[PDB]
């Protein structure tokens, strides 16, 4: 439970995607993020990132992360993470602002990508080069609010 | 470097109730526009809300009529924090 009053929102826009799912063509399709830093009503010590992907054009299409500070340890270690808490969203934000920088002559060149397999979806911001799809960051997003 | 902040704003639009601000949007790429309205010299606690960084324009309404306002639109960038980068107008509904 995320306390929605006492939550502050560090971004609200538009990010362009490549939205993969099972049965139905890759699509390149611009989703607005929403970022939100606050607390859980059942415990203002606990602080929780909040990041909401949504599609001004389908009401349907909602997909929602919530991260502890307590889960953010086990991605710092599993993903190689040097900052804290306290600056991960910004790094978030540094990421997502360069997929929306990114040109097509671009080499290497910084994607989003959601991957929607059932019950989970994937995001994952990753660095294109000649060699591999380098991981920036990699999320478990899970459908609804 | 280039400003972060919003550059020409202006009310497009009006309704004796309803405000419609456009502003000319800074060069850095915008996290999200925090606009704040209160009557200009009033005692009432001033109003707040965010719109998208996608956005050049907002709706401000539920104002009075030929009551003195003012405007702020607040920028969010790489290198400007939530409340820095104000630009500020004063309209007449």
């Amino acid at each position: 439970g995320f306390d929605l009053s006492t939550a502050t929102t560090l971004f609200w826009r538009p990010v362009p995607v490549h939205v993969k799912q099972q049965d139905r063509e890759d699509v390149l399709e611009e989703l607005t993020f929403r970022i939100l830093t606050g607390v859980a009503k059942q415990n203002h010590n606990l602080r929780i990132l909040r990041i909401h992907i949504s599609s001004d054009s389908d009401l349907f299409f909602l997909h929602t992360l919530e991260v502890s500070e307590e889960d953010f340890q086990s991605l710092k270690n599993d993903q190689g993470i040097l900052v804290d808490f306290a600056s991960f969203p910004g790094k978030i934000i540094s990421l997502l602002e360069k997929c929306i920088l990114a040109q097509p002559g671009d080499s290497p060149r910084f994607q989003a990508v959601l991957t929607i397999r059932g019950g989970e979806s994937v995001f994952k911001i990753v660095e294109i080069n000649d060699f591999k799809q380098l991981p920036h960051i990699t999320l478990a997003f899970r459908p609804g609010n | 470097s280039v400003s972060s902040v919003p550059t020409k704003l202006e009310v497009v639009a009006a309704t004796p109730t309803s405000l419609l601000i456009s502003w000319d949007a800074p060069a850095v790429t915008v996290y999200l526009y925090v606009i704040t309205y209160g009557e200009t010299g009033g005692n009432s606690p001033v109003q707040e809300f965010e719109v998208p960084g996608s956005k050049s324009t907002a709706t401000i309404s539920g104002l009075k009529p030929g009551v003195d306002y003012t405007i702020t639109v607040y920028a969010s960038s790489k290198h400007s924090s939530r409340y820095a980068s104000p630009i500020s107008i004063n309209y007449r509904t």
